[PDB]
């Protein structure tokens, strides 16, 4: 009850609408993330989803108050009962303040005044990836947030401990299917708006794809798709009806293969290192097909090796045993080197 | 006016946190339903959807009055003033009251203290299809309903005269599901806080397969009898007897596929499945009878008609 | 201040409660419809969307006035202070009031009482459609709407207007993809339930189905695949893997058809029109198959023909080239006459 | 000096009518609009509608809150908003919108001295854009928002764009995965209904599709495919099992990519630009297979040999003088 | 407009006797068909509201039912006041009354 | 007991025009609408016109269109139905008739004989 | 009776306090947590969590709400629970949780006369769980639900099971589509935060795999795919065309069944157990294809020799790799 009448008391002529020190000073408003999962990314909607415990640290002198306790852990209801900082983020696409049992929210109140009020929140962020050198590709996925009202002149956002050291990760908190949290750097920027200019602090998440599930899907099946091609090659030059079906189910398949590659994708105009890569195999399998075309324009006596005159072994065919697969190789070489190399 | 000073003085005093009754009997409540229409069965998720005007009715010492008027009609306005048994759906995955273009609630006191409350419900709830039998599977799905926290020896259900009003059943929305029946029943459950009352509406439901023998069995036999047609091809012909038994095989393996994308993931064989696979055994080993005769035609010929003819009687009768 | 004094006043003592003329008369609600887009008809579920401006007019003499103004214009706040209709829709499914950027509501208080009450829906209304003739089918879509707790003593509806000009939809508000709004023709009737009897507003949407988009995705394909069939007939009896292919091509791609066309529907234990013309295309490429194995079990030589006895045409080829266009163009005919030609 | 803004706000807001509009039986109030666009991703065919997200600014005058001792304006948090008259504006094309709320209600409120209010807020809508998908993919549509107050005829309320065409800004900075917004315009109305006659702003944009990515997917494979039974013209016609099998497979891929695609938008009657396209290819993959059952029924039925010499180049001749006119057309 | 028909332009029913009228329209009036009794140099008298629904006051015999188009009115006896001329009318539209029926003996 | 009073029968000559009256009192006048028939002498009943008593608002008929000035007085309850040149052709009978609702029309005037030669 | 009840709640929630928990200054509040599962909707391992719903019960010891007068427990309605102080007890796996709300929110309070408060609450979570599928389809996933308190640390709130092990019940006759609860497993720790310790307890359930319905739409199919492959080596050498598109059937046929179950699946980058059998079911099909590649170009570019040691080593060296695979996986 001792408690209760020190609540009453900083509460009553108590304007939540009105900031702390408004119209003396600016409010800084210290800001800390522990991120108790990065949910996963969304490269068809280019979003991420985040799960944090967004703390804010602010001084409100209404608040300050002498009592038995230094400092009170108090309900999450009164958090709406007093003024808080109208956060929001920049990129959020669509963010949930978990309340469930109750709304997860707490608010401890330290005898000098300071505020501690922390939320679990779901943040649904925008992250505009510039997909050209996918899979091996690596963004620097933003997390902007400031007040959405008040200007510089009115709230400035700061980080507590410092850059890097304020923003946390949970050692196990990693939803990352495919990618990998390489770290974070923690930045901070005024933005010009309509309405005037705005602190926003910017956390970009460093994020690497980890390609080893387009190894999987996309690359191994058209590299195979392509031996699968020159295996016609060695198959024999007077079989039409065999190197043909070859020839057209491979380019089939490539094909089919291009489209399923392109469905993951987010429907961008960029050509991207996966379709520079299918677009090569499509040019392999296609001049596969056509050698066997151009092999078949020669082709005279039409009856394979027995044991009467037979059609030698093309000249064509057995070049095209040894180039096709060293000039696929040595392309290999040259696009995994260029675009594991860079950045 | 002579009906609001009525029904000021109804409420006033009016504990809405304490039921008609506290510590004194059990109150009786009798619910009768009236199902606008069953919605979509959801084999997938092991769910119902279904719209019912639920009615419970309830004797209120408060509520009695006497005067001219017998009755009081109001609105959903009234309902949040005065106390409403706590019931829910035991096996309710999700529900939502209709809100449009007010609550649908409708609310009519007795001048003898009943209270009828009636409300429409969307309900999704929960029947645990057993699809051993599938798509030949009928399905007594329940609609389950208790009070949440008074126990027994505080509320107690009965159904009513008019128990369930069932609807026009050709404007319902079973597309496979034929409402068989109608079964209800009380019984009393006894949980941790307690002992309660359980309802249970116990709607009988037989499907329909009509439409899986056009959509399913009736592709794969025919697949089947294109396999068939391996046989009266000419065994010298190689590339047409292995691309017409690759191309059943294949083609079968994925209709069994995209079927089982329909279905949900279960721990077993379903009787759909179970057919599938024997359609799939009939067409494999028209392929291995063509590797055989390569490496007994005739006999083909009138065995597999006669083997599949055999097992669709078997598997009707089952 | 004038105006909220005469509002003050209208609800000093006003009971939400309670009908107008409760106990004296029936209350009669005129109601109005102006369909702002007829939203997207959803086959699937038996339902459509529609857009509409839901008015409502009752006279209730507890909210007469005498002011400067012979109308006030008020906003949805109101509303909520004074009784309206418990007005439902029979058949309606998880219908929205919109909200942004307010309660899209108006309330329009004549001086003599009189109410206009208005609210933007969007109602997704059950509609039984009997899809025998689909997708030649016509469907009257009703919806149906009226009091929940009052029953005909209580409340009565009426149109605002004469009943065929109650119901306006907009000339652009056509949201409809593959149906087209032949019009609406509207009833009164009484519906018997267990509370008793209420009055029901009817409404039918007369709705046409556009076939365009089934004649190029089911029966151009069908009529091509039917085709496909027929050129196994122009080509020679000996090419056993050819018109092998051709015919099993034929009849898994009627397979695929006849499966893209059902899962387009929503599922019923009876066939439609267009079940019925996948049946009969069906039976014409399967015929193709059974026409293959005849002409091959009588192919006495599997050498072909060469520019040593030689494999005659087959009889049963040559009637089968004018017999197959001739009976699917007779069926084709027959089909078409049938279904279009009805009302 | 806290204690002073305290009493001046707490004083606007005693005896305020949020019932009344500002001038209630006086002259309409002039509610000008600024918006700021975040965001116009996921522009949906298959719904017909595009989501866009926008800082949606409306500024009014309220002599109710004009206040003289602060020489500051004073923005209040967002919960004021419910405590003050808005105007109704809504959204006619808005299938699905809401206002969004973390970690408060993403409003804004800023009394100015002279009484101008500005209120703000964070919007996200599922416009409706009806898709005149006739010239798919190479089309441009018009999609737009319309803003109009629902209650309040224009003897009410009056809107007009807060600065011309500087009044909605961050157009050209959005990057749309399959769109280039080449031009955006400003339209006033006034829209007359049953019940009365509405202001109405229309914000449209002329959003132009970006062909590169429909090359990728649909035409390169379409076209591909098209040489790929153009190779039938090159291999014997004796070779029976090799021309039909290309031929055939090739017809039925393009049907089956017809069908895919296709499914991929509405059930639209007309035909799309892209149908078009893809019927020409099948009608020249079908005549290429029409050609081999041509020369099997002549030579089953020197000279065969000149229907397939003629073909292998009249083929790419007339399907390049189809994609001219298509493209011309549509370019 | 919408044309309203009545087929028995005049018939003679015996004193009694069952009696029945038609009326149609041209397109869909619904339910909103009116009947009405005009006798000789009098004002119509409303008999028959909707397609069924009878006014109040008004003999028991008067009965009738249609359907969307068709209509009609059927006496169960003719009686000596029941000598007039019947119209029937709809409202689903603007008005238009139809040609009216006269009975005689 | 609603009756609606009309004025007696008017004689006139071609080219002149008429004022007929029609007068309630049951029911209060603004709640219904007020519509106007003619019967010609052995024909069926030929709607003309309404108006809502309330605004005012009118409504004729294609062929009475420009031929009818309906007006009301809500301080008599009366309706007024002005004819303008008059022909042979209108010699009929008028019948104001209330409409209750849009299935009947409740109460008719007593009839006012136009007489026009 | 009536009177008295009225009387005694009113005495009670007369000045309580919702904001201060139980003993607020004092010891910690000790709340007992029962739970009674009623089912387990489905395991989303494409979203990487399960959903499940059960009946959470929370029992603890309010000093101000215990009354004497009555002899009985007061099971008040639910709406009074947003009257009183309730732990604020949250999940940490939670993305999307909600308690239901027909008829009314389905929810219980009953006080008794000690002050014991017993509060019911029915509640569907979509609880997240991480699973490590490197052992997938035959992986046992401990997916757990993390029950903690946001703002109390461990000095203002304890948990406990009320019943080490019967605080927990309804897991036996639970029914999962696709598993099998081996285990159920509730132990209480405390987590450290920057902000302070915090109580936590952690419901664990061990699912097990039901291996049949993987074993119907996975291992099956792949296993007849090969076992057809191998009928390659029983046709004779010079049928190039019907080896060859048997051959290039059963590879594409993988090809399409390993796409296809890595689309149900969500997009990983590990090597699944599924994933190594699919991989050698790859090479042996691949290496068929190769084989008769092989045989072609011994005896165009002895043959009946290869074709036999292939029709044996083939399905033994495949058995062997069944029998390595089941005794790593399933032993
Ligand atoms: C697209 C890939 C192919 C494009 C290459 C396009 C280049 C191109 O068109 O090749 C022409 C020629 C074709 O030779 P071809 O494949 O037909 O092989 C022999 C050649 O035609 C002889 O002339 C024939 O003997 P003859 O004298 O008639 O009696 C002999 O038949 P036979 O007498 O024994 O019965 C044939 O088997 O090959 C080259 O000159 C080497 C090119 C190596 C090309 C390799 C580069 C990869
Ligand atoms: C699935 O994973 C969860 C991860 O939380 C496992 O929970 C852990 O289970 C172990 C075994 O019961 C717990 O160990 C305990 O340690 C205390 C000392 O702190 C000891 O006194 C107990 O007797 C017990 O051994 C551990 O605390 C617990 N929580 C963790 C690791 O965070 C769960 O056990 C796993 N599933 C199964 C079926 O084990
Ligand atoms: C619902 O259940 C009850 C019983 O469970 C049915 O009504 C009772 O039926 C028994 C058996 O004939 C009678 O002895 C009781 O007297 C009945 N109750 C009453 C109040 O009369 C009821 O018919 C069931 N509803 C159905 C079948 O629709
Ligand atoms: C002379 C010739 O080249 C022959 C070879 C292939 C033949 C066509 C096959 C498909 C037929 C479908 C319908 O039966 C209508 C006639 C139809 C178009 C045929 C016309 C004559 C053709 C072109
Ligand atoms: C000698 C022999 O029997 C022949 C039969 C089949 C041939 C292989 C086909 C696929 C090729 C893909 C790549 O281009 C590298 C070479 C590659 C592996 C070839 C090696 C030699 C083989 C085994």
């Amino acid at each position: 009850t001792i408690f209760t009448r020190i609540l009453d008391r900083l509460l009553d002529g108590y304007d939540n609408r009105l900031r702390p020190g408004l119209g003396d000073a600016v409010t800084e408003v210290k800001t800390d993330i522990y991120v108790t999962s990065f949910g996963p990314v969304s490269d068809t909607d280019m979003e991420y989803t985040i799960d944090v415990f967004f703390r804010q640290t602010w001084h409100d002198e209404r608040l300050k108050f002498d009592g038995p306790m230094k400092i009170l852990p108090l309900n999450n209801l009164l958090a709406s009962k007093i003024w808080t900082p109208d956060t929001f983020f920049h990129n959020g696409k669509k963010s949930v303040a978990h309340n469930m049992t109750t709304p997860n929210k707490l608010l401890r109140l330290v005898d000098n005044g300071t505020l501690l009020y922390t939320m679990r929140l779901t943040i649904h962020a925008e992250c505009p990836m510039h997909l050209e050198d996918f899979p091996m590709d690596v963004h620097a996925c933003p997390l902007k947030f400031g007040s959405y009202a008040y200007t510089k002149a009115e709230v400035i956002y700061s980080w507590t401990l410092g850059k890097n050291k304020s923003v946390e990760v949970a050692q196990d908190g990693s939803r990352l299917n495919q990618y990998d949290l390489l770290g974070h750097v923690v930045g901070t920027e005024i933005i010009r708006s309509s309405t005037g200019e705005y602190v926003v602090m910017t956390t970009h998440f460093h994020l690497k794809r980890k390609i080893g599930y387009f190894v999987i899907q996309t690359y191994l099946p058209c590299i195979m798709t392509v031996i699968l091609s020159q295996v016609s090659f060695w198959l024999n030059r007077e079989s039409v009806p065999a190197r043909t079906v070859f020839g057209v189910t491979t380019v089939l398949t490539m094909t089919t293969l291009s489209i399923s590659a392109r469905n993951s994708l987010p429907k961008v105009a960029y050509a991207t290192a996966m379709d520079w890569f299918i677009a090569v195999c499509y040019a392999f399998v296609f001049s596969a097909l056509i050698e066997f075309a151009t092999v078949n324009y020669f082709t005279k006596r039409s009856w394979a090796w027995e044991g009467k005159t037979y059609n030698s072994v093309s000249k064509v065919d057995k070049i095209s045993r040894i180039i096709f697969p060293v000039l696929f190789a040595i392309f290999n070489l040259v696009y995994w080197a260029t675009y594991v190399n860079r950045e | 006016g002579d009906v609001t000073v009525i029904l000021n003085n109804l409420l006033e005093g009016y504990d809405n946190k304490l039921r008609p009754d506290i510590g004194v009997k059990p109150t009786l409540i009798h619910t009768d339903m009236y199902v606008n229409s069953i919605g979509p069965v959801n084999a997938i998720n092991m769910e119902y959807t279904i719209d019912i005007f639920f009615a419970q009715t309830w004797y209120d010492r408060r509520l009695k009055f006497n005067s001219t008027i017998k009755v009081l009609r109001l609105n959903s306005n009234m309902v949040g003033k005065i106390w409403i048994p706590d019931t829910f759906f035991r096996n309710s995955k999700k529900a939502d009251a209709h809100w449009i273009t007010t609550p649908n609630r409708m609310l009519r006191i007795w001048n003898d203290g009943r209270v009828l409350y009636t409300l429409r419900l969307t309900i999704d709830a929960e029947c645990q299809l057993q699809l051993h039998n599938f798509p030949m599977d009928e399905h007594s799905c329940p609609l389950e309903f208790s009070s949440y926290g008074y126990p027994r020896e505080e509320i107690v259900y009965q159904w009513k005269r008019s128990s369930v009003e069932v609807g026009d059943t050709r404007s319902w929305r079973l597309y496979q599901f034929s409402f068989v029946g109608l079964r209800n029943t009380t019984e009393v459950v006894k949980t941790t806080s307690g002992d309660y009352v359980v309802m249970s509406v116990y709607f009988d439901l037989s499907r329909r397969m009509g439409y899986f023998t056009i959509q399913t069995y009736i592709p794969c036999t025919l697949i089947v009898v294109l396999s068939w047609v391996s046989f009266w091809i000419n065994k010298d012909a190689v590339p047409a007897r292995t691309s017409l038994g690759i191309t059943t095989v294949l083609t079968m393996t994925t209709l069994s596929t995209i079927a089982r994308k329909s279905l949900p993931k279960v721990s077993y064989v379903t009787a759909m499945d179970l057919f599938v696979s024997v359609c799939f055994i009939f067409v494999f080993s028209a392929l291995v009878e063509y590797g055989t005769l390569h490496y007994m035609d005739s006999y083909a010929r009138i065995f597999f008609p006669t083997a599949f003819c055999l097992f669709n009687l078997v598997y009707w009768v089952s | 201040t004038v105006f909220t004094r005469i509002l003050d006043r209208l609800l000093d003592g006003y009971d939400n409660r309670l009908r107008p003329g409760l106990g004296e008369r029936v209350t009669e609600v005129k109601t109005d419809i102006f369909v702002t887009s007829f939203g997207p008809v959803s086959d699937h579920d038996m339902e459509y969307t529609i857009d509409v401006f839901f008015r409502q007019s009752w006279k209730d003499e507890r909210l007469k006035f005498k002011g400067p103004m012979t109308v006030l214009r008020l906003n949805n706040l109101m509303a909520s202070k004074i009784w309206t209709p418990d007005t439902f829709f029979h058949n309606g499914k998880k219908s929205v009031a919109h909200n942004m950027t307010m309660p899209n509501k108006l309330l329009r208080i004549t001086e003599d009482g009189t109410l206009l009450y208005t609210m933007r829906l969007t109602v997704r209304a059950e509609c039984p459609m009997h899809l025998e003739d689909f997708p030649m089918d016509a469907h009257a879509c009703p919806l149906k709407f009226g009091s929940y707790a009052y029953t005909r003593a209580e409340v009565v509806y009426e149109w605002t207007r004469e009943p065929a000009r109650s119901v306006v939809v907009a000339e652009d508000g056509s949201r409809l993809n593959q149906y087209d709004l032949l019009g609406q023709t509207v009833d009164s009737g009484i519906v018997q339930s267990s509370t008793g009897e209420y009055v029901v507003m009817t409404t039918h949407f007369h709705l046409k189905r556009k076939i365009g988009y089934f004649v190029i995705q089911t029966y151009l394909p069908c009529i091509m695949t039917v085709i496909l069939s027929q050129v196994s007939f122009w080509l020679n009896r000996e090419s056993v893997p050819a018109r092998t292919v051709f015919g099993v091509t034929t009849v898994l791609t009627m397979t695929t058809l006849s499966i893209s066309a059902r899962n387009s529907l929503p599922k019923v234990a009876y066939a439609t029109a267009m079940d019925w013309f996948i049946a009969v295309c069906y039976a014409f490429v399967f015929s193709a198959l059974i026409e293959f194995a005849t002409v091959n079990y009588f192919t006495k030589r599997g050498y072909a023909w060469d520019g040593k006895t030689f494999n005659s045409v087959s009889k049963i080829d040559r009637l089968s080239r004018i017999a197959f266009p001739l009976l699917f163009g007779i069926f084709n005919l027959v089909y078409w006459a049938t279904y279009l030609n009805r009302e | 000096n806290m204690s002073l803004v305290k009493e001046t706000v707490d004083r606007l807001l005693k005896g305020y009518d949020i019932r009344l509009r500002p001038d209630f039986g006086g002259p309409p109030v002039a509610v000008g609009m600024n918006i700021d666009i975040a965001s116009i991703d996921m522009v949906s065919e298959v719904n017909m509608d595009y989501t866009l997200t926008m800082y949606f600014q409306q500024a009014w005058r309220d002599k109710r809150l004009s206040y003289n001792v602060i020489p500051l304006n004073l923005t209040l948090d967002n919960r004021v908003a419910d405590q003050l008259w808005v105007p109704d504006t809504y959204f006619l094309n808005d299938k699905k919108s809401f206002v969004h709320g973390v970690t408060v209600k993403n409003r804004m409120i800023r009394l100015h001295p002279d009484g101008t209010v500005l209120y703000g807020l964070r919007i996200t809508t599922t416009a409706a854009c009806m898709m005149d998908l006739r010239r798919y993919p190479l089309d441009e549509q018009n999609c737009t928002l319309e803003i109009e107050s629902y209650g309040y005829t224009t003897d009410d309320i009056e809107f007009y764009w807060r600065g011309d065409d500087n009044a909605v800004t961050g157009v050209t900075k959005i990057e749309l995965p399959q769109f280039s917004i080449v031009d955006y315009k400003l339209i006033t109305k006034k829209v007359v209904f049953s019940t009365g006659s509405y202001p109405r702003l229309s914000l449209s944009f002329k959003l132009k599709r970006n062909i590169g990515y429909f090359i990728l997917q649909t035409y390169m494979p379409s076209i591909l495919i098209t040489i790929l039974s153009w190779v039938s013209f090159w291999i014997n016609y004796d070779a029976s099992a090799a021309r039909v099998a290309l031929g055939i497979t090739t017809v039925l891929t393009m049907t089956t990519i017809n069908t895919h695609l296709r499914e991929t938008l509405p059930k639209i009657p007309y035909v799309k630009a892209i149908d078009m396209y893809l019927m020409g290819c099948f009608v020249f993959v079908f005549m290429a297979l029409l050609e081999y059952a041509l020369v099997n029924y002549i030579f089953f039925g020197t000279d065969v040999n000149a229907i397939d010499r003629w073909s292998r180049i009249f083929f790419p001749v007339v399907f390049s003088f189809f994609n001219i006119v298509y493209w011309l057309y549509y370019v | 407009y919408i044309v309203m028909t009545q087929s028995p332009k005049s018939m003679s029913m015996s004193l009694g006797e069952r009696v029945t009228l038609s009326c149609r329209a041209s397109e869909y009036v619904g339910s909103y068909v009116s009947w009405y009794q005009q006798k000789p140099e009098q004002s119509p008298k409303l008999l028959i509201y909707g397609a069924s629904n009878r006014y109040t006051g008004v003999p028991d015999r008067f009965a009738g039912s249609g359907s969307a188009t068709d209509f009609t009115l059927t006496i169960t006896s003719v009686q000596a006041e029941d000598l007039a001329d019947y119209h029937c009318g709809q409202t689903y539209n603007y008005p238009t009354f139809g040609g009216g029926t006269k009975l005689e003996i | 007991e609603i009756q609606l009073q009309q004025s007696g029968p008017e004689l006139v000559k071609p080219g002149t025009s008429v004022k007929v009256s029609c007068k309630a009192s049951g029911y209060s006048f603004t709640d219904y609408n007020m519509y106007w028939v003619k019967q010609s002498h052995g024909k069926s009943l030929e709607w003309i016109g309404y108006i809502d008593p309330y605004n005012a608002d009118t409504t004729y008929n294609r062929e009475f269109k420009g031929k009818a000035t309906l007006t009301v007085d809500k301080s008599s309850s009366t309706a007024f139905m002005h004819l303008n040149s008059l022909t042979s052709e209108d010699s009929a009978v008028y019948y104001c008739a209330r409409k209750r609702n849009n299935f009947y029309f409740d109460y008719w005037g007593q009839g006012t004989p136009l007489t026009v030669s």
